[PDB]
């Protein structure tokens, strides 16, 4: 009896999957972003002068 | 990827701003031996490096000689 939301508001979010449709929408935002992948062996990740490799 | 010459292997990986063809003569390496064509990784071929011991054996067996009594 101390829930601020009315019964219909709590059930409209529940039946219409409020947060799931948002969750899909955020994932779809990434679809229109630049990916991170680099095309090794045609490109190389960063190296620094302190790097340890072959002796 | 082993076909990339060592000088440019560093530039390609965003490790340096000066390409090895724009090097200052006071920053090039000085090699007192002839430098040949780049050799890629030779594994899965006949050119694969073979390790061996660079040290001689530590005991030298007697070189036998026979001497005859008087
Ligand atoms: C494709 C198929 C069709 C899809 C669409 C379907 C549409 C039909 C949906 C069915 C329900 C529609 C009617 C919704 C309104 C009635 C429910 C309601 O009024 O809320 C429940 C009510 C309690 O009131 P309450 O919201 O909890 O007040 C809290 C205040 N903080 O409870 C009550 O006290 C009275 C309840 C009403 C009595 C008749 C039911
Ligand atoms: C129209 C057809 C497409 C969408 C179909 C699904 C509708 C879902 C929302 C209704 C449920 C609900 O509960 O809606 C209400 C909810 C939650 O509101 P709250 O948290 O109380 O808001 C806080 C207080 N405000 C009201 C002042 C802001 O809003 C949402 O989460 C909206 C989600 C919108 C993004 C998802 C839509 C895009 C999906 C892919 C479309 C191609
Ligand atoms: C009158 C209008 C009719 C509308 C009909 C639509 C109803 C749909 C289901 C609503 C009920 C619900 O989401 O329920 C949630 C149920 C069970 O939840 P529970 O165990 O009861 O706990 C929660 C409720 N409490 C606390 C009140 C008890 O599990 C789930 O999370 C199911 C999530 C399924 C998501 C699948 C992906 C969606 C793909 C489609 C969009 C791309």
């Amino acid at each position: 009896e101390e829930s601020s939301e009315s019964a219909l508001s709590k059930a409209t979010k529940w039946y219409l999957l409020s947060e799931i449709f948002r969750g899909l929408y955020i994932t779809l935002e990434m679809y229109f972003r630049a990916p991170y992948t680099i095309y090794y062996p045609f490109e190389k990740g960063p190296v620094s002068p302190r790097f340890r490799g072959e002796h | 990827m082993s076909e990339v010459e060592p000088g440019w292997h560093y530039w390609l990986a965003y490790g340096t701003d000066v390409p090895p063809n724009q090097l200052k003569p006071e920053e090039k390496s000085v090699r007192a031996y002839p430098v040949k064509k780049h050799v890629p990784n030779l594994t899965y071929t006949d050119g694969a490096y073979v390790p061996y011991n660079t040290a001689r054996p530590k005991c030298a067996t007697w070189d036998p000689k026979v001497t005859e009594r008087p």
